[PDB]
């Protein structure tokens, strides 16, 4: 019963908690409720090895950016999310890439870039951007969408993954 | 009835002592006690809350620390609610009331309910928060800035995570249904004689009317060669009259063989009803090796002791918080006045549950300088033990243990406490019940391991299977700390330390599912020593936290828990991610060492610099508060620090050096030889912050440590340099910091 501690980053209304709450209960929610910091957990079995996961759900809002450093430091694995119709959200990706390999003063620290929202018809940032950067990163790339189930799983099992490459 | 006797069994049992034996007894005080306390009991059930019972809420009235008020950024304080595998983050205001924050976070979820796993159907007003991972609870019309734990965690800076759940039944605090003669006439006593079994000059009797420690007459008789029963048969008439002898007035006989005391007993002259003892006595008496020279219990020992017999006269017969402390003055061997007395537990009444809690052992210690079994500081110990089970919890095991090892006074504390467990509610009794199966079951071990004294590590952990094989309870509450249950036992990191005695180190899996934590619980059950000491210096330190705590001081102190079960028995806490000095300087050498095994625990630079801070200010806590109560002078291994920096001093038992300031500490703070630093300098005015701080209750700490010692302190008057200013005290400390600042390591080694 292996632990993964995986934690879910990104910039504010990118989705981080409907893509947790969609893998935690299957369901989506539309309310939009600003988190501070949501924890859930959920055993779960990979590849047959039957592991934990441990998903924190952290805040978007730089209101609360302190308490970063808390969780980059305990954290195995980052879900690095974006929203696709929103550009800047994409930049501020980088914000969180830096500060998370300087809080874990490392290069390999599994990551996984996600793009989310990718039901929504105006795009506004090309895959190509994102799958370069990814590439840049040397991380995995992987569009999602908490509506319709798009890539929800397999954005998380390839984190755990992530940690186990790692 | 049976029944009634089935549930006597059951107390004699937590008791440790029958209340309804006569063996000893040479009248009915203790009986008539017992009956006079069911009043003051049923009163006191009679008007509690089964809900806050039941909860035992721990708050305080004081204000909250300017350290503290610093600590909250904003208006806010974050919480963090847990149900299942499910938890949030939620902002509160310090003046918010618990019901009020759960009133928040359930409109919060007027559509997730179902996320934190909360049953739709299942009403909000039926739920309470619950300090996570122990029996803590946050109820009742309080801010959540009140409550002890918010400002435990405030203050240590830790998160503060309450776990949502349902609350006790209160249904679970059951309790069950159930003149003279003439008074002129000079008092005189016939003392008939000794005799005793066995035998090791000459010896004869002294016979004195005392008031307390103060003797009024006193007479003695021709001496006499020590035979096997020496006799006198004579009248021995006192100078002072009937009507004369004051109320709780004592017949103290001694025996005397340059003349040494060999034994002596004492008779009450003015019996509870205030009545002139009379009539023949045989009086078993105690042996010399204080309050335990003022007893009027006689030796229970009947079979083998010294026997002194007298006979009195015959007639007819037809058919507003560290000040409160100072009232304890009041309390002790220097008043016997019970008039006196009982003005003092009065003005005690108008203290706080957490405040008693403070006393509690000084004042239960402090029921033997009594006259009488039944009194005001016995009721007022009662009482605030039955109103409040946290309380209760710690009058149960303080008088459970005076029982368990003093029987100068086992029969008085025996019938108090018999008085507060047919009150304390059913559920009550049990925790306690299945506490006293285990610590009197490792207590067997202890002496069937130590009495083995490697193949004993395997007997250790054997004996340990025997009663994890049902006989060990599935769970207790720890008797150091009412708010947490043990549960399963470890026995894989269970072992034996090694030292003069033969302490048990047991850990035990935490027996709460909402447990932050997969760590283990840490008791040491140690035999031998007499852990009424520790109990004393931690009880002195809590209220030194206190004094500085009115001062916006937080010095940082570790008091450990410690609570003594029995004779020479008893359980200290054990401190997780902490080690002691010796075993640092044992992995490696130089005077960096201390400073280098902090640096490699801290993780992040950040954390570092804070155990360094932490260290600084738990290190002058501790230099200041050692040095006052004359406990500086110690060894490398008994002094620990956590990996966060806390310095903490450990096993009270006590070249000349005031108090220990190593190179190794030096060196944390930046300094070496005779140099300075701004840490080491920071560290000088702390010193003498505190130091300054415990003296404007100099009085309060002498009180304290006299009433200690009554069960030389001109001392601790010395170190607490009364007499002198500030200016001239301020410059005191100093000196003394020097004088560690060039011993080097020359105590040490
Ligand atoms: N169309 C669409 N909407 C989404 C998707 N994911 C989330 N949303 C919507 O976007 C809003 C914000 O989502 P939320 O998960 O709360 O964002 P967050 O990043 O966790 N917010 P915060 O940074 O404050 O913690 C919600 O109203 C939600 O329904 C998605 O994949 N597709
Ligand atoms: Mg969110």
């Amino acid at each position: 019963m292996t632990e993964y501690k995986l934690v879910v980053v990104g910039a504010v209304g990118v989705g981080k908690s409907a893509l947790t709450i969609q893998l935690i209960q299957n369901h989506f929610v539309d309310e939009y409720d600003p988190t501070i910091e949501d924890s859930y957990r959920k055993q779960v079995v990979i590849d047959g090895e039957t592991c934990l996961l441990d998903i924190l759900d952290t805040a978007g809002q730089e209101e609360y950016s302190a308490m970063r450093d808390q969780y980059m430091r305990t954290g195995e694995g980052f879900l690095c999310v974006f929203a696709i119709n929103n550009t800047k959200s994409f930049e501020d990706i980088h914000q969180y890439r830096e500060q998370i390999k300087r809080v874990k003063d490392s290069d390999d620290v599994p990551m996984v870039l996600v793009g989310n929202k990718c039901d929504l018809a105006a795009r506004t940032v090309e895959s190509r951007q994102a799958q370069d950067l990814a590439r840049s990163y040397g991380i995995p790339y992987i569009e999602t969408s908490a509506k319709t189930r798009q890539g929800v799983e397999d954005a998380f099992y390839t984190l755990v993954r992530e940690i186990r490459q790692h | 009835s049976e029944e009634s006797q089935a549930f006597q069994r059951q107390l004699t049992a937590l008791i440790g002592y029958d209340v309804t034996d006569v063996s000893n007894v040479h009248d009915d005080e203790l009986e008539f006690t017992r009956r006079g306390l069911v009043t003051p009991r049923m009163a006191e059930v009679a008007s509690r809350d089964p809900k806050l019972y039941a909860m035992h809420p721990w708050v305080t009235s004081k204000p909250l620390p300017e350290y503290l008020w610093k600590k909250i950024a904003n208006n806010c304080i974050f919480i963090k609610i847990h149900r299942s595998t499910t938890s949030q983050t939620i902002k509160v205001s310090p003046d918010d009331t618990p019901g009020a924050i759960l009133q928040s976070f359930f409109t919060k979820m007027a559509k997730k309910k179902s996320l934190m796993d909360i049953p739709e159907s299942q009403s909000e007003q039926d739920f309470v928060l619950r300090v996570c991972g122990r029996d803590e609870y946050l109820v009742g019309e309080t801010p959540i800035k009140n409550f002890q734990w918010v400002r435990h965690c405030l203050k240590n800076g830790e998160e503060i995570h309450v776990v949502l759940d349902t609350p006790p039944d209160p249904a679970l605090d059951e309790v069950r249904k159930e003149s003279l003669w003439d008074c002129d006439r000079k008092f005189r006593v016939k003392i008939r004689g000794i005799d005793i079994p066995v035998l090791p000059l000459t010896v004869f009797v002294e016979a004195n009317i005392q008031h307390g420690q103060q003797v009024l007459c006193q007479r003695r008789t021709s001496p006499k060669p020590f035979t096997e029963e020496v006799l006198w048969n004579v009248w021995l008439e006192f100078s002072i009259k009937i009507k004369d002898l004051p109320k709780g007035a004592l017949l103290n006989l001694q025996i005397y063989c340059k003349v040494r005391l060999l034994y002596y007993v004492n008779l009450l002259l003015i019996d509870h009803r205030f009545l002139l003892r009379r009539g023949e006595y045989v009086l078993h008496m105690w042996q010399i090796s204080n309050a335990d020279k003022l007893t009027s219990a006689t030796n229970p020992d009947k079979e083998n002791s010294m026997s002194i017999s007298i006979l009195l006269d015959n007639y007819c017969h037809p058919i507003s918080a560290l000040d409160v402390g100072l009232t304890m003055q009041l309390l002790d061997c220097n008043f016997s006045d019970e008039n006196v007395r009982a003005i003092a537990v009065q003005k005690l009444e108008s203290l706080e549950d957490d405040d008693v809690l403070h006393y509690l052992l000084q004042l239960v210690q402090a029921v033997k300088f009594e006259p009488y079994h039944d009194s005001a500081l016995a009721r007022f110990l009662l009482k605030r033990g039955l109103r409040n089970k946290r309380i209760g919890h710690f009058l149960f095991w303080f008088l459970r243990s005076e029982i368990a090892q003093s029987r100068h006074y086992q029969q008085r504390f025996a019938v108090i406490l018999e008085a507060y467990l047919r009150g304390c509610g059913t559920a009550m009794l049990h925790d306690f019940t299945q506490q006293v199966q285990v610590i009197e079951m490792l207590q067997k071990v202890t002496l069937d391991i130590k009495s083995l004294s490697s193949q004993v590590i395997s007997q250790l952990k054997q004996k340990l299977e025997n009663l994890q094989n049902s006989q060990l309870p599935e769970s207790f509450r720890v008797p150091y700390d009412p708010g947490l249950k043990a549960g399963a036992l470890a026995i894989e990191k269970c072992k034996v330390m090694a030292s003069k005695k033969k302490p048990l180190w047991l850990e035990f899996k935490c027996a709460d599912p909402t447990a932050l934590s997969n760590e283990t619980i840490g008791i040491i059950f140690k035999h031998g020593d007499d852990l009424r000491q520790d109990m004393l210096i931690l009880q002195i330190l809590r209220i030194m936290e206190s004094i500085w705590e009115t001062e916006s001081l937080d010095l940082c102190l570790l008091p450990y828990g410690c609570i003594s079960t029995g004779d020479k028995i008893g359980m200290i806490e054990i401190v997780k991610d902490a080690t002691t000095i010796a075993k640092i300087q044992q992995s490696t050498f130089k005077d960096e060492v201390l400073n280098h095994w902090l640096k490699e625990k801290s993780p992040t630079e950040e954390k570092f610099q804070a155990a360094v801070e932490r260290f600084v200010y738990s290190c002058a806590g501790y230099c200041v508060a050692t040095f006052v109560l004359g406990i500086g002078d110690r060894h490398n291994d008994n002094i620990m620090i956590t990996e966060t920096g806390n310095l903490f001093h450990i096993d009270f038992g006590h070249e000349r050096v005031p108090f220990v300031l190593t190179p190794d500490f030096l060196f944390v703070m930046g300094t070496s030889g005779k140099k300075t630093s701004p840490h080491f300098q920071k560290f000088q005015d702390i010193c003498v912050k505190a130091y300054l701080a415990l003296r404007h209750h100099t009085n309060l700490l002498i009180i304290l440590f006299s009433m200690m010692l009554m069960t030389d302190i001109e001392y601790i008057r010395d170190a607490l340099t009364v007499g002198k200013n500030e200016e001239d005290a301020k410059k005191y400390f100093l000196d003394q910091i020097e004088v560690c600042r060039d011993k080097g390591w020359t105590v040490q080694f």
